[PDB]
């Protein structure tokens, strides 16, 4: 089946950088747009960044614009999120998720989450 | 961002009970409203999309209705496995935005 598997993450100090990965399988990679969501501890879900792999269209939430970059490796079927100049407010569980169609317009598959903590 | 308001933010009920969770958007969302369940430590899972369509495998005790700005999720007979947090999300305008969650707690 379709599976989204994230890795990367762990703990860094303010100013640090990490690169999250979301490896997919089970479907034609360029046919679905992919998004990063986060859930800061005890809060709800918040959208972070999206990319359409067909034409390379990307979009970012105002809190991360300029510091994060979303990208894809189409030969490895992997989604990435490069996070630079991290700060303590970026602590959260980050989820990648697939968007079904553009009765559509919903997230149909979610990755298992990976934790990023920013602290000294 | 279209703002989404979920209510109640928490409720206490017992097994067997019927309950309705509500989500109001700040403008007409044109039925692009979806529901997710999330248990502690786990990723969200889709229950219902486009207001009323149940994802395959989701129990028939779950149903959804609504139109314009107002949308609801009803569980006809709460089971032990249903005590969890629920989120609605609108897909009408980008970025996608979520309600703040409704915690269903045991009484």
């Amino acid at each position: 089946e379709v599976q989204l598997v994230e890795s990367g993450g762990g703990l860094v100090q303010p100013g640090g950088s990490l690169r999250l990965s979301c490896a997919t399988s089970g479907y034609t990679f360029t046919e679905y747009t992919m998004h990063w969501m986060r859930q800061a501890p005890g809060k709800g879900l918040e959208w972070v960044a999206g990319i359409n792999p067909k034409n390379g269209g990307t979009s970012y939430a105002d809190s991360v614009k300029g510091r994060f970059t979303i990208s894809v490796d189409k030969s490895k079927n992997t989604l990435y999120l490069q996070m630079n100049s991290l700060r303590a407010e970026d602590t959260a569980v980050y989820y990648c998720a697939r968007w079904r169609g553009l009765d559509v317009r919903y997230f149909d598959v979610w990755g298992q989450g990976t934790l990023v903590t920013v602290s000294s | 961002d279209i703002q989404m308001t979920q209510s109640p933010s928490s409720l206490s009920a017992s097994v067997g009970d019927r309950v309705t969770i509500t989500c109001r958007a700040s403008q007409d969302i044109n039925n692009y409203l979806n529901w997710y369940q999330q248990k502690p430590g786990k990723a969200p899972k889709l229950l219902i999309y486009y207001t009323s369509t149940l994802e395959s495998g989701v129990p028939s005790r779950f149903s959804g209705s609504g139109s314009g700005t107002d949308y609801t999720l009803t569980i006809s007979s709460l089971q032990p496995e249903d005590f969890a947090t629920y989120y609605c999300q609108q897909g009408n305008t980008l970025p996608p935005t979520f309600g703040a969650g409704t915690k269903v707690e045991i009484k």
